[PDB]
């Protein structure tokens, strides 16, 4: 009564162009995080195998195990920069200021969250400051929204009159990052991949395709 | 399901290099998310990663072996082959190879070969010399009776005994050998038999020594 | 770097329940998957638990892998043990850019029954004193717990030169085996009225003796 169509499948060597996410030169600032769409592809992940010492890989709503069987519509990466002790906040469920004010991952989550270090490259000894989070918001966000307002946010009771001051704060915080610091207050990349399967021909498989071909 | 079969010499002097292989049958070695890889347990010690490979040729190897380390894929993809070079005595142990799943920092093992030990050693190897255990029905339950082979002065482990060319398996015990104080091993392996059989049927224990190349096939008649 | 610190042995009761945990250290153990190797003496090593929790088909649900961040640990549980359990437990996962193992833990299940042991007494072959050689061998097996007392006797005499035991080391049953070999020259043989095989455990003695012809 349902069909399932391959008129869509990659060829099998157009492989998911997952490095070009990882070697970036410059990474998103968490509150404007970055999204890619991925498809039409192999999502072979040897392309990124010990590309850096990775410090995190955790997979949600699917097993890591069966991946490279699977076959989805889009897979989404979202890529941004956080402190040390924030990557916690990178899964379903979490809260604090990177979950609750800049990037927050639903309950229903299906996919995998990779971090790694980066003191080398994004940490300055006159210390990095274009690097910034979102300090204060009325409210939490909703899953995978993006907020990018500057407005000065009222932290008392008299309106600021859209000038900084006593109670009255810029809502964004800068990392500063300089190489000194403890790792939970150093540079983290962070890459999360979204699989989807809607109810339409899928456009990326797990390698495990490349066998019917011999 | 994919089976993995290590095979390599099993004494190698020290300072030239270890060469193994693993067969895979089952299935083969393609650009399919799996790795192929290497792993050893040195006596007394723990499950010790070396190395593994994917089908695009790259490799990643243990950082306190890297130098030493070289690990490859047979063009007909049904093998894959270790090299560790300068090995010492430290490098003794028993090698095995599995297969891989490999994503970012999740990796699993499965499955495993069963091993196959290596020792790095300046003395050659020996052949056994095998001697019949002869039927004693002087200890066993009853219509029943034990008998055996002899396994002495070889080097360097392991020895296999089967018997009958592997048909008989019900009652068969090999014991772990002794290490003479001359550095030879020795060991026996015993069946347990029908009595009533001892007349009409033939015993044969199949010993081989795969190190020097030896086998013998040594029939046990009862005395 | 990235280290995985495992007990080296534990011991449960069969029916209880025992818990194999793995420390980490330099790095946090929940951040990366962790495995669990179940090993056992001359086999090939396999798999209880993948993923932190995950069990391939076939391991029973007595084995259930579990990941704390709190104390940066991970622990394998194994419920209604049994004598089969025995083995090496290995946990490993990945870090700093290296595959990581624990160390490794030797799991023993303890309240087995006392067995006594089974002694058979081999005299040498005819073709062994061709060779000018003769070895009398003694196998002992299926006892337990693993302990033994190997010896020997020339006619009635105490023989001490030329003897080789093992210690005792447990088979496929879970019961322990032993053998011991007496080493003579075919003249001594071929002048003694016998020699004997006399294995001591838990106080109990077997004796076995063989003769020239
Ligand atoms: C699978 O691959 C084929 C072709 O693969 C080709 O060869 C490889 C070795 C690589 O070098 C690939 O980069 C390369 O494309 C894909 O089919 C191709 O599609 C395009 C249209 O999208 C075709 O272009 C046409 O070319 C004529 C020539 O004058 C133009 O006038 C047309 O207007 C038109 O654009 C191209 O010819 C076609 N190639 C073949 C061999 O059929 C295919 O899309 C791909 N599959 C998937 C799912 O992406
Ligand atoms: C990122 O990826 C590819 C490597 O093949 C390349 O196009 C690009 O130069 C890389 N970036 C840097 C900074 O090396
Ligand atoms: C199956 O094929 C039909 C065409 O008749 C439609 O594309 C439909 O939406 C397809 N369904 C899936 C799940 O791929
Ligand atoms: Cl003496």
């Amino acid at each position: 009564q349902p069909t399932e169509s391959i008129v869509r499948f990659p060829n099998i060597t157009n492989l998911c162009p997952f490095h070009e996410v990882f070697n970036a030169t410059t990474f998103a600032s968490v509150y404007a995080w970055n999204r890619k769409r991925i498809s039409n592809c192999v999502a072979d992940f040897s392309v990124i195998y010990n590309f850096a010492p990775f410090f995190a890989f955790k997979c949600y709503g699917v097993s890591p195990t069966k991946l490279n069987d699977l076959c989805w519509t889009n897979i989404y990466a979202d890529s941004f920069v956080i402190r040390g002790n924030e990557v916690s906040q990178i899964a379903p469920g979490q809260t604090g200021n990177i979950a609750d004010y800049n990037y927050k991952l639903p309950d229903d989550f299906t996919g995998c969250v990779i971090a790694w270090n980066s003191n080398k490259l994004d940490s300055k000894p006159s210390g990095n400051y274009n690097y910034l989070y979102r300090l204060f918001r009325k409210s939490k966000l909703k899953p995978f929204e993006r907020d990018i307002s500057t407005e000065i946010y009222q932290a008392g009771n008299k309106p600021c009159n859209g000038v900084a001051g006593p109670n009255c704060y810029s809502p964004l915080q800068s990392y500063g990052f300089r190489p000194t610091y403890g790792v939970g207050h150093q540079p983290y990349r962070v890459v999360v991949l979204s699989f989807e399967l809607l109810h339409a021909p899928a456009t990326v498989c797990g390698p495990k395709l490349e066998v019917l071909f011999q | 399901q994919v089976q993995l079969q290590e095979s390599g010499p099993g004494l190698v002097k020290p300072s030239q290099t270890l060469s193994l292989t693993c067969t895979v049958s089952g299935d083969s070695i393609s650009s399919d998310g799996y790795y192929w890889s290497w792993l050893r347990q040195r006596p007394g010690k723990g499950l010790e990663w070396i190395g593994y490979i994917y089908n695009s040729g790259s490799t990643h190897y243990n950082p306190s072996l890297n130098s030493r380390v070289s690990i490859s894929i047979d063009t007909s993809k049904t093998q894959f082959s270790l090299k560790l070079s300068s090995v010492t005595a430290a490098d003794t142990a028993v090698y095995y190879c599995a297969r891989a799943l490999v994503l970012i920092t999740y990796v699993w093992f499965d499955p495993w070969g069963q091993g196959t030990l290596v020792t790095v050693s300046s003395a050659s190897t020996k052949g056994p010399s095998v001697f019949p255990l002869a039927p004693s029905s002087k200890s066993t339950s009853g219509g029943t009776a034990a008998l055996g082979c002899l396994v002495k002065d070889y080097f360097p482990e392991p020895v296999t005994v089967s018997w009958n060319s592997g048909a008989l398996t019900s009652g068969v015990h090999t014991f772990p050998a002794v290490l003479q104080s001359s550095g030879l091993y020795s060991l026996s392996s015993v069946v347990t038999v029908p009595s009533s059989s001892l007349g009409t049927q033939t015993y044969i224990c199949n010993v081989n020594h795969k190190p020097s190349n030896t086998k013998v096939d040594k029939k046990v008649e009862p005395k | 770097n990235f280290m995985l610190t495992q007990p080296h042995s534990v011991s449960e009761s069969p029916g209880k329940t025992v818990t194999i945990s793995c420390t980490g250290s330099s790095g946090s153990v929940a951040s990366n998957y962790v495995q669990w190797y179940q090993h056992r003496p001359g086999s090939a090593p396999t798999t209880v638990i993948y993923e932190d929790n995950q069990r391939p088909s076939g391991v029973p649900d007595r084995f259930s892998g579990s990941i704390d961040s709190s104390s940066n640990s991970a622990s394998l549980t194994i419920s209604e043990l049994k004598p089969e359990d025995e083995a090496d437990y290995y946990c490993q996962s990945y870090g700093d850019r290296n595959v990581v193992f624990g160390g490794g833990t030797k799991l023993t299940v303890l309240g087995q029954p006392k067995a006594a042991p089974s002694v058979t007494l081999f005299p040498p072959s005819s073709e062994e004193l061709q060779a000018n050689k003769a070895t009398l061998v003694c196998l002992i097996s299926d006892f337990y717990p693993g302990a033994v007392t190997v010896a020997w006797k020339a006619d009635s005499s105490p023989v001490k030169a030329g003897v080789e035991t093992t210690t005792p080391s447990k088979q496929s049953n879970n019961k322990y085996a032993a053998s011991s070999y007496l080493s003579l020259t075919p003249e001594q043989w071929k002048s003694h009225r016998s020699y004997s095989c006399q294995v001591t455990h838990e106080g109990s003695t077997v004796e076995k003796t063989v003769a020239p012809t």
